[PDB]
Order: C-alpha cells, then structure tokens, then sequence
C-alpha cells in the first residue's frame, strides 16, 4: 500500500500538460507505451503526430515527417496548445516517445515557481545559446507565460525565431525563448544532482565514455563527472528508454520497495513572486 | 550535428 | 529516510549471505555484489577456489568448472556450519549475477522460527517430489536446515550425492528433502513471486510466450507472469550484470516519486517451531 | 537438463 495524499494535492496545485512528439511508425511501437506508463499521470496528455489515431487520440499537425520537420512539429504543437489548452495547465512538458518522466518529481520541482514567471526547465546544454538550451530527449517544461511569449511574441518575428521547419528542435526553441526574455531555469536539486537526463540511468551512473572529447562533456552547462553521485532521489526524466523499459522503470520506481525504509518527503519551499527563481545551487 | 548515446 | 523498522528487522532476522564465485569473476562480478546489496546482509562471504584480500574470499578445497559447483555448495555450507552457525538465523546462497533486496528477505523470514527446518526460493517441480529452488534466484536455509544438511545429509551418501558433479540446486533440493527440510512457499499473500531467476523485464514482459521454454514447465506454482508477476516486496532477480546492480540499487533505494509514501504492511505474528505460513 | 540460456 501507499499514501499518495501529498502527490494528489500537488496534482491539482501544479497542473502539468504533457505533449509527446511521435509519428505514425511509432504510434503502436512507442507512443502507446508512454500512454500506458507515465503519460496517464499528467494532468493532460497529448500525442503530437502528422496523422490521426483512435488509440492515442493523436493531433495531426500540418507538418511532414522526417528529422528535418521536428522543429516544425514543435512550433505547431505549442501553437495548438496555446490555441486550445493555455488555461488547461500551469506547465507544458515536451517529451519524445523514448522519454520516461516521473511526473510527481516534476510537480515537486515546479511547486515554488509562478506559472506567470517566464521560465523553462530541463537538462541544460552550453552551445548555440548564451543562457543554454534544454535537451529535447530529456524533456523540457515551459511556464504558461513562456508558452504565451513563444506563440505571441517569438513565432510572428522571423528575426527572433527560425521560420523554416528544419534544425535541432531543442536548440531552436532555446533561441526563440532567450529572444523573448524566457529564463533557462536550473533543474538540479539542492545538493546539485541532476533531475533531467538525456540517456538511460546506467549511462549516468556508470559513465563509460571518459571525458575523451565526447559531445556530452562539452555540451553540459553545469560541470559534473556524474557516476553513482549523478542522480537526484527526485530525478524527473530519462531518455533512450525502450517501450519495455517504460514498464520496468514503472515497476522499480512505483512498486518495488525495501520493507521498512519509508521515504520521508522534504518540505515544499515557499511560493516565489512573479519573475523569481530559487536561490542558485 | 546530432548528439546520440 | 525513516529506516527504524528495517533496522529493527536487521537485528531480529540475521541473514548470512554467501556468494558462489571463481577467481575470473572476483573483480568483474563479485566486487559489485559487495559494493551494492552484499553489504546489507548481517554477514557476507565469497565462496571461491582461491583467496582474495578485497573480498576476503574463502578458498574451498574444490576445483573450478561447472562440474564442481555441487562440491562448492557442500563445502560452503560445511564451512558456514563449522564457523558461523550461531552468527545468523538464515543462510542465503546466491550467484555473482544474483541481485537481492535483503530488507524484503527479512520481511518474508520474520514470522518463521530459525529452528523450523525450511528453505525458500523460486520453486521448481522436476527431480524432487516437494520441489527444489533455483540456484540463480538464490535460496535461503534456516539454521535448523543448515544443521541437518551438514550433520545428517553430507555424511550419508544414500541421502546426499557424494560426487561433486550435477545441478547444485537439484542436489541440495534432494539432500534437504531426505532430512525432512520443508520447501517453503516464498510468494506474497497476493500470490505474486518474490524470487526470480531472470531480470525484471523478462518477468514483466514474458518474451518466450513460446510455452515450450523450460521455465513454464519447471515452475511449481502456475503463473502467466506479465505486469502482475512481481511483488512490491520482491527479494531477488538474476542474470543481473555488474552495471545493472548499481541501477537496481539507485531505482529501488534512491529514486522515488515525491509524495507517494510506501506504508509497510504490519508484521505477521511469530510462528511456532515446525510451523509454516498458511494458504 | 541444462536450463542456462
Ligand atoms: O521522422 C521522424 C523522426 C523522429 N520523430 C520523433 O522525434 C523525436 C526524436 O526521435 P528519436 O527519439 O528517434 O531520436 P533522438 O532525437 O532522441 O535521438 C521522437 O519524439 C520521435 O518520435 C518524428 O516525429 N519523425
Ligand atoms: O567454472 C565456473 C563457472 C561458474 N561458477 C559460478 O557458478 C555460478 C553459476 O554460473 P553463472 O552465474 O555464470 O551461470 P548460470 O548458472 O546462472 O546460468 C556463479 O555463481 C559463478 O560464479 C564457478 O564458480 N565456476
Ligand atoms: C545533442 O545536440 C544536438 C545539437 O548539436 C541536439 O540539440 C540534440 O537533440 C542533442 N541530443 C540530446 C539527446 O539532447
Ligand atoms: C534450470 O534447471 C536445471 C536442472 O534441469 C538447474 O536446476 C538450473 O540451475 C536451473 N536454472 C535456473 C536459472 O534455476
Ligand atoms: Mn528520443
Ligand atoms: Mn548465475
């Protein structure tokens, strides 16, 4: 048994809308298994595709397929969400169909922040954007105010926001959001451990690639060696998670526990004023 | 470039 | 965070864990058992054919090779009886690719008297009337079970196979049946398994639906497995790689969903000597 | 029988 009263209270206080980037080839292979595992824990779940689907209730964006249209799907998805859902949630998560999210830990992190604060969160990378951008795979989450500025202020200005549908989806949104004064939040826990991860847990717990010019060690905004220390007790996301591994993470995180070791929740910080972030780590 | 595992 | 209940069971249900390994595996596998779940046992012993400073490995007078594993099991339980029989209540055999949630083992064992002749594990039906326990999944003997094994079965070649060849887990299954040690039932009160011979994915998502697979024929209690397979207090998985030991550690002990507080089921009442749980 | 993989 579990007492989930605290997490049910945050469910209603911190509404998270989760949108999942997918394509028809992945509808049954991947997207389905996101819906059956972590997806159903979101306040609102939306599959953003190029074609409709009964099972997912998928939204067909007016955007072709291929890696060359991911940026066009991101733009159309946030436009759609602004059009139809901007008052349906406080926070707007973009994830892939190989992202795994512990939604309860996301609400924990977001609790203090005003949805009216222009900010987004994720795994922060250094290149192409002065204030950093967030890994598309690890998932990144925008405030209501961040989604407003994106759709109302960035998209209509080609100088601020790339108008072609080509490019790294996560770099491009990073640029649009810096250009409309949306802050790149710090998603690390109060001990400085990461919460958003672009790889599976093993790859962060046991880094095999050893600072050998591998892109990750050059991209990471906050310097860390990772290892057994890498990862918060309230980590939020992992990526390159296989459909089967979605169900295993669900089992080991939500179900399996060592008898007589009771997780005691850290106290919730006090709510912040509009425009204010937590003290830096 | 792409940046994979 | 609050580990009061688990600290209380630590002292009330003493578990000695021995790990079957060999010199080739000392650094590749055995080390990672010690650094993860091994240190949560009341007593940890590596049972090898050669010594090792890091592990403090016991060198059994037994050659290497899969045809001497039965010889290592016999010599390990002899050693444990000789030197450790009153150092613990329960005596776990595991491989160096077994992963054990030791706190969940204490939970299962709490009600049982160490003086009851019983052992537990993943129960298989062939070769032994009352069944035998998977060597990989790990199996745990009562003090009274270890006494009977070393003092009553080992000396008697009619009760207990004297050559060092054969399936280690089948052979101990036979020795223990012959000295009236009971094959306990390690399933939880909802009938979900706690001891598993494969990794979690293989039980959560059974791939060999191919029903000719040996596992579906060997299993003593009928189950479909699937997303239902596995207890919230599962005890062991097997064919766990050294790296996967650290992942299971992290996901089980460290990562948790904020504001979902695991509330422990109340401990059953202690049982009389000779008594098993019902159902 | 050998029930290893
Ligand atoms: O032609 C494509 C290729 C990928 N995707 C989606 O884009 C994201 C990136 O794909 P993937 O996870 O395969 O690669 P990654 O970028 O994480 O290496 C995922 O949400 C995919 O479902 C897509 O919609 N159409
Ligand atoms: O020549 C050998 C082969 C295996 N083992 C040990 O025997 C057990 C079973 O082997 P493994 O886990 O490799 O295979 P499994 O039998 O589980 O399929 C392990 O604890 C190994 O360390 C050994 O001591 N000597
Ligand atoms: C790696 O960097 C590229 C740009 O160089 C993209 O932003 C890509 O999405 C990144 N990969 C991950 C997993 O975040
Ligand atoms: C499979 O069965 C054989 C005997 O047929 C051995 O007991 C072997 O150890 C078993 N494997 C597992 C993983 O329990
Ligand atoms: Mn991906
Ligand atoms: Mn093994």
């Amino acid at each position: 048994h579990e007492n989930s009263t605290i997490a049910e209270r945050l469910y209603s206080e911190v509404r998270v809308l989760c949108w999942i980037m997918t394509n028809p080839s992945n509808h049954q292979k991947k997207a389905r298994h996101v819906k059956r595992t972590w997806g159903k824990r979101c306040n609102k779940l939306i599959f953003m595709s190029s074609a409709k689907d009964d099972e997912l209730d998928a939204v067909a964006l007016p955007v072709g397929e291929g890696r060359n249209n991911l940026w066009g799907k991101t733009k159309e998805a946030y436009k759609y969400i602004y059009e139809h859902h901007i008052n349906d949630a406080d926070w707007f998560l973009k994830a892939d169909d190989d992202t795994y999210t512990i939604v309860e830990n996301m609400r924990y992190m977001l609790y203090p922040y005003s949805p009216e604060t222009p900010v987004y969160f994720g795994c922060k990378f250094k290149p192409y954007v002065k204030q950093g951008y967030m890994s598309g795979g690890a998932g990144y989450v925008l405030s209501r105010e961040a989604v407003r500025r994106f759709v109302v202020e960035a998209l209509p200005n080609p100088k601020l926001c790339k108008s072609d549908n080509s490019g790294a989806e996560d770099v491009e949104i990073g640029k649009c959001l810096q250009n409309v004064n949306v802050l790149a939040g710090d998603s690390r826990d109060s001990n400085g451990r990461g919460r958003f991860f672009p790889f599976v847990p093993e790859h962060h717990l046991i880094p095999s690639h050893t600072d050998k010019k591998f892109w990750y060690w050059q991209y990471i905004f906050y310097k860390t060696d990772e290892g057994l220390d890498c990862c918060s007790d309230n980590a939020i996301s992992f990526h390159y998670v296989s459909p089967n591994q979605m169900y295993v993470l669900d089992y080991l995180i939500y179900h399996l526990r060592p008898y007589g070791i009771i997780n005691t929740p850290d106290a919730l910080p006090n709510k912040l004023a509009v425009g204010e972030l937590m003290p830096e780590i | 470039p792409d940046t994979r595992p």
